[PDB]
């Protein structure tokens, strides 16, 4: 497997960091197998196909809400069945109310889980919207989720192989021109 | 990314929880069925697309089961490998060798024996770890059997020293180990660890152990000049001899070319017989081995 | 201290010597790398060698090298499954797995 | 002391080569790759 040269990684200033514009902490995280790096994204294809993905996610959310209301109706039916089963029973309030409290807590945690999963679906959607090259990505589970959902339209990697792939397809002239323009126009610590 | 990788690996392996016996049996059954489906796919029967899809799905499920078993059991390898720490190999190398052993064990496990999976895995893990430590622990490698003999001798010596209260003599170990004392000393000698050339011996911290080792096989100019003078002086002594004598001596000993030719080769040039070459050489040796020309050459010997 | 690398030397030179005859044999690689090798005239020419460019197996210019099978690719999980288990057991566990899956 | 570092590099490389073609989960493979990079780094500059 490819490996990096310690001289051009560690020595201050981090030459790889300066060339690729990566903070040394991010670079150390990437090369030593602690976070992914996106090395390729198809911007035009995703922009063109955005309506289909939007339709898919809207359909998924609508189905989620349908399942939510179905669960609510099922819970209501179960509560009515419990009430009918224990209506004529004469006992203390807590004895007959423990099961109802348990059912209410079950419904509360069910809707909490539904809220959490729709929120995480929105999180994945937002993460996919603003994905760009050289974007570090920890939280392995999130990466696997995003890969299985939309594995096409991009590529990611780990270790020195990702840095090799980036260095291979790197346009020095364009970045140099951008830096020169910023130096001519910009001022402040950005210029330095 | 942290300065310590052992902690990172340890905290990473613990995310996957453990497994129970029924889960292990079910995973093994999944692996078996998936592989048999893979073989059936390897067979060239068309069957139906839906059946092919189902067979592929169960094969993937079996692969997932094998993986899951491996992640679940990595903790056993980590636990086993920690008591072999030291002795050259580092901790993570031992862990990885144990992981290879565990993979080998998982490749060859069965549930019909009704034993918990930990036993077979433990045997194979220990076997792999000890073999690896036998093969990757010394700069000058030693075969497995010799390492075993060294370990046995060291253990016996330690036990004898502890129980008896004195250092055992070579004869005591020889009679205890059932081998000759020469073998005992040879086994003791084979096991030593090479010193390092960079160990500092200067109190101020400037010198090293390797700066005082003489290059024994170094061309000494005095010896080279002496040999050159010998080579130049040898030819002159042959010069005073007759033409044929010097020629045959040079060809026989290959002074001019370095290839000692046979008697027939020498006689071919002059056309004399083999026996003649035999005699002519002898007279030259008698002449040189005389108290009349030896003095010029006595010193160089 | 005294020390010696396990190296031998001889008081001998290159000047005034006649070199023995040699023959140059050509070898070719799969990717197109060609090279020459000097061998003594009183020598046998092996059929196979390693390349001087990419470190891969190479043969002579004229090919006369057949393949003899090597006996140690056997180790896989499948053959062990054959060795450990019969076919009927695999068939019945397979049938059970299909039944539970389609259930 | 350079023989030891070269031996570490070669051992890690050979073990990684065996693991890759044997077929293994990503965890141990990634750990082996990290060890190989650390070994090469220790070979070139040690303690940096």
């Amino acid at each position: 497997a490819p490996v990096t040269h310690i001289w051009y990684f560690k020595g201050v200033p981090s030459r790889l960091g300066y060339l690729l514009d990566l903070a040394p902490k991010d670079l150390e995280k990437v090369i030593y197998f602690a976070a992914y790096m996106i090395t390729y994204v198809d911007d035009e294809r995703r922009t063109r196909d955005l309506p289909s993905l939007e339709a898919h996610v809207s359909v998924e959310r609508q189905q989620i809400e349908n399942r939510r209301d179905s669960d609510l109706e099922a819970r209501a039916k179960k509560l009515e069945n419990d009430l009918g089963e224990l209506e004529a029973e004469g006992a203390k309030a807590d004895v007959r109310r423990k099961v109802r409290e348990g059912a209410e807590r079950e419904m509360k945690q069910l809707r909490d889980r539904a809220q959490r999963e729709i929120d995480r679906l929105d999180e994945v959607w937002s993460r996919f919207k603003n994905l760009k090259v050289q974007d570090l990505e920890g939280d392995e589970l999130l990466y696997r989720e995003l890969r299985d959902r939309f594995g096409t339209y991009f590529d990611g990697s780990m270790g020195a192989a990702a840095l090799q792939k980036r260095l291979e397809s790197f346009d020095l002239e364009e970045e140099a021109e951008r830096l020169r323009e910023i130096i001519r126009t910009g001022k402040g610590q950005k210029k330095t | 990314a942290t300065a310590d990788p052992v902690k990172d690996y340890l905290k990473q392996i613990g995310k996957v929880p453990l497994l129970n016996a029924e889960q292990e049996v079910e995973l093994a059954k999944r692996i078996e069925a998936g592989l048999f489906a893979e073989d059936k796919l390897a067979n060239s029967d068309k069957l139906a697309p839906k059946l092919k899809r189902e067979l592929e799905i169960i094969a993937e499920d079996g692969r997932r089961a094998k993986n899951h078993l491996l992640e679940a059991n990595l903790r056993l390898v980590v636990s086993l490998a920690k008591r072999y720490t030291g002795r050259g190999m580092l901790f993570l190398d031992l862990i990885q060798e144990g992981n290879l052993g565990l993979i080998r064990a998982v490749e060859k496990f069965d549930y019909t024996k009704g034993y918990k999976f930990s036993t077979y895995a433990t045997w194979w893990i220990r076997q792999a770890i000890t073999r690896a430590m036998a093969d990757q622990a010394r700069t000058i490698r030693i075969p497995v059997h010799m390492v075993e003999v060294i370990n046995k001798l060291a253990r016996v010596q330690r036990q004898m020293l502890q129980d008896l209260g004195r250092e055992p003599t070579p004869e005591e170990l020889a009679k205890e180990l059932d081998m000759t004392p020469e073998k005992v000393i040879e086994v003791q000698k084979y096991g030593r660890e090479p010193i390092s050339l960079h160990t500092p011996l200067g109190e101020d911290g400037d010198s090293e152990f390797g700066d005082l080792i003489e290059d024994s096989e170094a061309v000494v100019p005095a010896d080279a000049v002496s040999f050159t003078l010998l080579q130049e002086q040898l030819h002159s002594v042959l010069d005073t001899l007759s033409e044929r004598e010097a020629g045959v001596v040079s060809m026989r000993f290959g002074l001019t070319d370095g290839q000692p030719k046979t008697l027939d080769e020498i006689g071919k040039v002059y056309g004399v017989t083999r026996e003649r070459i035999r005699q002519i050489e002898s007279k030259t040796m008698s002449k040189l081995r005389h108290p009349s020309r030896s003095q010029v050459l006595r010193d160089y010997l | 201290l005294r020390g010696t690398r396990l190296v031998v030397t001889s008081y001998e030179t290159d000047r005034g010597i006649d070199l023995a005859p040699r023959q140059a044999v050509e070898y070719a690689c799969e990717k197109g790398h060609r090279f020459e090798m000097p061998f003594s005239v009183e020598a046998e020419i092996p059929p196979e060698w390693e390349c001087k460019v990419c470190g891969i197996q190479a043969l002579l210019v004229d090919g006369d090298g057949p393949e003899e099978k090597k006996g140690k690719p056997a180790r896989t999980h499948w053959d062990m499954l054959m060795e450990r288990r019969t076919r009927e057991e695999l068939e019945e566990v397979l049938a059970e797995r299909l039944a539970v899956l389609r259930s | 002391d350079l023989n030891d570092l070269y031996r570490r590099v070669i051992n890690r490389n050979n073990r990684l080569k065996r693991l890759l073609d044997l077929g293994a989960p990503e965890i141990i493979v990634n750990n082996e790759k990290r060890m190989l990079q650390e070994a090469v780094d220790a070979l070139f500059d040690n303690g940096r």
